[PDB]
């Protein structure tokens, strides 16, 4: 793990500050409850945007791996990025193909559809070549 | 899926690639 055991335990404790019913997910109602206890007043639409920033499976709620995306974007490492790029780019040509992205998703037990993979490549593919090179990969991970 | 959803999904895969212990039920 890149994160230490103490870190994962800590961030799980933070997650349960929002997941007050302990069902493993953070809802817009739970997010709103914490935000108003800290003196804010988000709208229901603004709660939806906050979840949509990190909702990776599109089910409208934040699970713990999604929550770590908020934790990483909260406060921020370029050797881990090179190393991770190589996991994606398995034939070593410096480009992540749709097939290589599907392979990462399969090895991680992530369910996949062509629509979602094609969208992921499209959004990262700044130069329009149909694949994701290293600099396109950096912009995606660090933003 | 949308452009916000795409970026969220890339970053989730990054977390999972770097932290194998987070894959699966446990
Ligand atoms: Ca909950
Ligand atoms: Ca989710
Ligand atoms: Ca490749
Ligand atoms: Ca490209």
């Amino acid at each position: 793990d890149q994160l230490t055991e103490e870190q994962i335990a800590e961030f799980k404790e933070a997650f349960s500050l929002f997941d007050k019913d302990g069902d493993g997910t953070i809802t817009t109602k739970e997010l709103g409850t914490v935000m108003r206890s800290l003196g804010q007043n988000p709208t229901e639409a603004e709660l939806q945007d906050m979840i949509n920033e990190v909702d990776a499976d599109g089910n409208g709620t934040i699970d713990f791996p999604e929550f770590l995306t908020m934790m990483a974007r909260k406060m921020k490492s370029e050797e881990e990025i090179r190393e991770a790029f190589r996991v994606f780019d398995k034939d070593g040509n410096g480009y992540i193909s749709a097939a290589e992205l599907r392979h990462v998703m399969t090895n991680l037990g992530e369910k996949l559809t062509d629509e979602e993979v094609d969208e992921m490549i499209r959004e990262a593919d700044i130069d329009g070549d149909g694949q994701v090179n290293y600099e396109e990969f950096v912009q995606m991970m660090t933003a | 899926s949308n452009a916000k959803r795409a970026r969220a999904h890339w970053q989730l895969l990054y977390t999972l690639v770097n932290n194998p212990s987070l894959v699966g039920s446990r």
